[PDB]
């Protein structure tokens, strides 16, 4: 299974 | 500070972010969207009862009543021509750019800023204007030229006297010919009757001092000659009777609102009912029969409330536009509907639409009374919209 | 508390997780105890009076965003609504 | 290398921030409702049957009737004593509704004026009496947004809210007192008168996928949490709410691969009146299905 799509936007955010 | 000086520079960035997301969406919040770059902006707004079909044409003039504010040049009362197409209409932008469709007809030279044009609907060339100085205007525009004299040399064909400020509020009688009322930041209501005083200077017939503050807005009661109300820094709205004989206690006062009270605007559908706007963010609901109770209080702007306005078309559709930099359509018959989830996220079932098609404050803003659901609204960085819902919101199947 | 990363950790990318405090509690004339409550982030949610019994099941309490007090929603960031320009020369 | 996935990162950060940013501005302050988009229909229950009967002249009897099916009196305090491990003035905070003018809400405060025992032992009690007067009133609730009282370690209790109801009933209270276990102040007030798709976005830099996603909520955009109902619904969405990026769909019988991309092609003084070059734009203009104009006062 692939990461989810909200959480890669989550990451990309909180950076 | 200079923390606030950045907060409103991120802003201007999110404002335009915004305005890009608006843009694309228009095609499936709106049936029409015409945009305008006016030279000045314009304090007022109105659409003229006359519309005109050019036989061998697809479309058909409309006309408003617009104003200038300038920054250290002359002012002109400007009457707009628009061009709304047909039922057999044409095919983000979709005719971006295009020539020949909004056009000033007549210029005529005013002392400074349009504060409020308004026509005399028993004779709609004639023209009452609210001047940042003390005196009210009277203009009959075909007794002027179109093109304006560069001297800039103001002859209005009366002045009405006398308020010792500006101000905002203006109203004709649409009941009684050439009766005029006027608010204005020094306490009172003026009361003139064109229609037969004749040098071109003519003085109030009535000044009403019941208010406290600077008034804001004044209106006639659309179906009974006598009676009007009027709106103030008062916090209250007060209902008054020209046949009365005490001009400084009106027949009915209210504490309408937490804050300024800054516009009112009778049903044209109801004997009974008005709405009120105010800085305290919302529009209040009112009936004539019992003013010690507020029938409904609509909150959806995040700032003070300017104008108010009822569709000339439909009892329950009533529109308020303010500094928010929105301009909300609400339907009383949509008040208390049970809502889904995710309905009742994108705010009350009274409020049917949002349009949030400018970018600064609203200054004023008109319901067009030949064709429904039409709206034109003018912002104060020059932009004027001549924009209309999407049908499936207001109509069904 | 950043908001952003509350919103998406305990808020599941759409409301504000509120924390409560007793601040007060009274004992009315009849048999009966109730508590005062006051939420946390504060200045947001008002303070509400709660019976003894229901101090569980309201020691937290998410509200999704839409569904904040409008008004004192504002207090959550400088750029959620803003008077532009905020000095007017004008009415 | 390393330093080419940083500026992938880079390039989507910047776009994501931005509209998850949006999303908690525009839940509160909308630019738009979502229910009027054509391409959202779906989220609206209702319809607009009432209109044609509804009738805004019965609107006061309906009014009248529900507030006749709706709900003075001196305050007194008595003080039993302050616990800790003194000097008590009690104050009326009157917080008042905010006019144009002011910066916020203005706080008007009246004393009401004692000397309270300081870790009084029970079963060795032998008083301090602060009564409020009627300044409460429903005649200047256009004035006074709500009244709350003032313990001073300080402690502030609200005695009516916004929607003027009293919530300080007649009762033995004990309040927690606060810095500028825990400091208390003990008192008695009375009041003496369905089925999951498979939605990938692939995250595309150089026109090549660098990363690989699913959605775990399959219709909800991964931007802003809205919940579009349909694939139509959330490709309209995406593509006009989210126009930073291009999204390439590609259809499955099982869900949709969505190529998520940047788009290249992004891209008045505030302080009195400023001239323009007046320019018109036709941004919509669509044939409406039922004929509303008033033909009647048209002219030729
Ligand atoms: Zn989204």
């Amino acid at each position: 299974r692939k990461p989810k799509t909200e959480d890669f936007l989550t990451f990309l955010c909180l950076r | 500070d200079k923390e606030a000086a950045f907060d409103d520079a991120v802003e201007e960035r999110v404002i335009n972010e915004e305005y890009k997301i608006w843009k694309k969406n228009t095609p499936f919040l709106y049936d029409l969207v015409m945009t305008h770059a006016l030279e000045w902006p314009s304090l007022t707004a109105q659409w003229l009862p006359d519309v005109t079909r050019p036989e061998g044409k697809d479309f058909s003039i409309h006309r408003l009543v617009l104003g200038t504010h300038t920054s250290d040049e002359q002012n002109h009362l400007v009457i707009a021509s628009v061009q709304l197409p047909n039922d057999d209409a044409q095919f983000f932008g979709g005719f971006g750019s295009v020539s020949g469709k909004i056009e000033i007809e007549i210029k005529i030279n005013h002392e400074g800023e349009v504060n409020r044009a308004r026509y005399m609907p028993q004779n709609p060339c004639i023209i009452a204007t609210k001047t940042p100085s003390s005196d009210v205007l009277v203009f009959d525009y075909t007794k002027h030229p179109s093109k304006p004299d560069p001297s800039g040399e103001c002859n209005p064909d009366l002045r009405l006297r006398g308020h010792q400020k500006e101000g905002y509020g203006l109203s004709w009688n649409p009941n009684l010919s050439g009766h005029l009322l006027s608010a204005s930041d020094d306490h009172t209501i003026c009361l003139w009757d064109i229609s037969a005083v004749p040098g071109k200077v003519v003085d109030a017939k009535t000044i009403f001092t019941g208010h406290t503050a600077v008034v804001e807005d004044v209106s006639w009661h659309l179906l009974h000659e006598s009676l009007f109300g009027s709106v103030a820094d008062d916090q209250k709205l007060m209902i008054w009777d020209t046949r009365s004989n005490n001009t400084s206690k009106p027949s009915h006062s209210v504490d309408a609102h937490t804050a300024e009270v800054n516009c009112l605007s009778f049903n044209p559908y109801s004997e009974f009912i008005l709405a009120t706007g105010s800085a305290d963010k919302t529009v209040a609901l009112w009936d004539l029969r019992n003013l010690k109770l507020k029938l409904h209080s609509f909150e959806s702007h995040k700032d003070e409330i300017f104008q108010v306005q009822w569709s000339p078309h439909n009892e329950t559709i009533l529109a308020s536009s303010g500094t928010d930099r929105r301009l909300n359509v609400w339907d009383l018959s949509k008040i208390g509907e049970e809502q889904s989830p995710e309905d009742a996220e994108d705010g009350p079932p009274e409020l049917l639409f949002i349009h949030g098609g400018h970018t600064a404050k609203i200054s004023d803003f008109s319901w067009n009374p030949n064709e429904p659901w039409v709206i034109c609204s003018v912002s104060e960085d020059n932009i004027m919209q001549v924009w209309q819902m999407a049908e499936n919101i207001y109509n069904d199947e | 508390f950043n908001l952003s990363a509350h919103i998406e950790s305990l808020g599941k990318g759409h409301s504000v997780v509120f924390h409560s405090t007793v601040i007060a509690k009274r004992k009315e004339d009849s048999g009966k105890i109730k508590l005062l409550l006051h939420w946390m982030p504060e200045d947001i949610l008002p303070d509400v009076w709660v019976n003894e019994s229901e101090r569980h099941q309201l020691k937290t309490k998410v509200v999704h965003l839409s569904k904040l007090p409008k008004d004192t929603a504002l207090l959550l960031d400088p750029n959620i609504y803003r008077t532009m320009p905020q000095k007017r020369l004008k009415r | 290398v390393q330093a080419d996935h940083e500026l992938f990162l880079q390039a989507f950060e910047k776009p994501t921030q931005i509209y998850r940013f949006l999303r908690t501005r525009n839940l509160i302050a909308p630019i738009f409702l979502h229910r009027t988009l054509t391409y959202m229909s779906h989220r609206n229950s209702r319809t607009n049957i009432k209109r044609k009967t509804f009738k805004v002249d019965d609107m006061l009897s309906k009014v009248e009737k529900m507030k006749g099916e709706q709900e003075s009196a001196h305050l007194q305090l008595t003080f039993t004593g302050f616990f800790h491990k003194v000097t008590l003035e009690v104050l009326l905070v009157k917080v008042c509704h905010k006019k144009r003018k002011d910066v916020s809400c203005p706080i008007r405060q009246v004393p009401t004026g004692k000397q309270v025992p300081l870790n009084p032992d029970l079963n060795q009690t032998k008083p301090s009496l602060a009564v409020s007067s009627n300044e409460f009133e429903p005649s200047n609730s256009h004035m006074v947004k709500s009244y709350s009282l003032l313990f001073r370690f300080v402690a502030q209790m609200t005695v009516f809210d916004k929607n003027r109801r009293l919530q300080l009933l007649d009762g033995e209270y004990e309040v927690a007192m606060q810095e500028m276990q825990g400091p208390t102040l003990q008192f008695t007030l009375r009041w003496t008168g369905r089925q999951k798709l498979r939605i990938f976005y692939q995250f595309l830099y150089n026109n090549n996928t660098r990363q690989q996603t699913e959605a775990r909520d399959d219709l909800h955009c991964p931007w802003c949490t809205l919940n579009c109902r349909k694939l139509y619904s959330l490709l309209k969405h995406l593509k006009l709410c989210h126009s930073r990026f291009i999204f390439n769909y590609v259809y499955h019988p099982k869900g949709a691969r969505i190529d998520v991309s940047i788009n290249e092609c992004y891209d008045f003084s505030r302080n009195g009146p400023v001239k323009r070059t007046p320019i018109t734009h036709i941004l919509v203009c669509r044939p409406k299905r039922t004929k509303a104009s008033m033909s009647e006062f048209l002219e030729w």
